[PDB]
């Protein structure tokens, strides 16, 4: 899954 | 509320014992309380907030997504009737409160009073990052919770590039999440592949202003930045 | 209660979603809502209750040991304030009040309604559980609480021992559980360990006479309590 | 940890 903070 | 008779020291002291057992929604509650106080909140009082909120919303997002998907496979199948929908409903509109929660207490009164750029680029990325949550569930003014979260992310943005450098961790961590905006939310995947690419970039070509214990905290965000890039190209 | 307007078959199969989504909250009050509609649990239905609260009431036995941990340290140090014990506080009596919620359910009136070996053993099995919960908590009626359990487990025991082969996973597991009774609550180490090794001992005897899906599941139970005599021999 | 069910 695609990162963010 | 019911923390109005806590003292913000004690709401805090609680809300990092809560962090220590993963009571998120406790943690939640206290930062909560913490800022109805209405002074401002320091640099570590704004990563609690942070982090609570973003563990409860986190949990509800994962549950929402599996719960969608159970209902898109089942309109895809016997019909079991109406409670793959609800249970769906309830758990989006639990979303929803927390976000609209944390988006209350940001326009009361947490970004008017944030004058300084690590303040208010934090609460207006963190404004971004809940109507962009609001904007994964949502599918009627869908457009306008859209772009409540694009106008956030952009005024973050323009201060971030102003007045900070581009290894500052919250200006990396505001274009990573901007950046996963454009791409899921916004259909816009060119825009956040370029956007990853220059913040790496103007990153990277900082790196030798800094001290071995803000490298470390820069290069863990470009990181990130390069795992989606790698994802996405 | 609120869910009182729910169908029963609604409320189970919302559980099984909650429990998808990992919802263990929400899979409580459903699987509780579904009890209190009064008619008697299936197998799988009795399953889903178990689960249900066995992962709320661990999430707040893990919180309520990490408090306590740091309260202990803190009586070791400098004065923080009451906010420690509060807390800890806080968090054991909504731990005390899921145990109490439990024991309602198996008292009105799951388990006098319940004449099978396996529904009962089951509700007894769970009696025994939640008073032992409340045990690792109380420093009080502390002894009362710790013979409810130990009756509770007691009344479990002598049915499966009659009504059981030695190889039910439900009669391994109450074993289990009362062994780790007589280790952690009762101060009775010899005592745990000779329920642990004589339960084993004895399914091993009796695994001929199962199938291999049933060896599998035995075999799983039977490996725990080996876990157990490793630890503490 | 020692393992009840
Ligand atoms: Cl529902
Ligand atoms: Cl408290
Ligand atoms: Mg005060
Ligand atoms: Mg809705
Ligand atoms: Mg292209
Ligand atoms: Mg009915
Ligand atoms: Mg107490
Ligand atoms: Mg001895």
């Amino acid at each position: 899954r695609r990162a963010s903070t | 509320g019911a923390m109005g008779s806590m003292e913000r020291a004690s709401l805090i002291q609680k809300a990092k014992l809560a962090e220590q057992a993963e009571r998120y929604e406790d943690m939640a509650a206290f930062m909560k309380g913490a800022v109805e106080k209405g002074e401002e909140l320091s640099c570590e009082e704004r990563n609690l907030l942070s982090v609570a909120y973003k563990n409860v919303v986190g949990g509800q997002r994962a549950a929402w997504r599996v719960l969608s998907s159970i209902e898109q496979k089942s309109n895809e199948s016997e019909e079991k009737g109406p409670e793959v929908r609800e249970y769906r409903e309830k758990v989006e509109t639990e979303l929803q409160g927390v976000c609209d929660t944390v988006l209350g207490l940001l326009d009361s009164h947490l970004i008017k009073e944030a004058g300084d750029a690590e303040s208010r680029v934090f609460y207006l990325k963190m404004k971004g990052d809940y109507y962009r949550y609001l904007a994964e569930v949502a599918t009627g003014d869908k457009k306008r919770i859209i772009d409540s979260a694009r106008s956030a992310y952009q005024e973050a943005m323009d201060i971030s590039k102003k007045e900070m450098p581009p290894t500052n961790p919250i200006r990396l961590g505001l274009a990573l999440n901007f950046s996963v905006f454009h791409y899921e939310i916004a259909n816009s995947p060119e825009e956040a592949i370029s956007l990853a690419k220059t913040t790496f970039d103007e990153a990277m070509a900082d790196l030798h202003t800094l001290s071995e214990d803000s490298y470390k905290d820069s290069t863990l965000i470009m990181q990130l930045l390069r795992d989606n890039l790698t994802l996405w190209t």
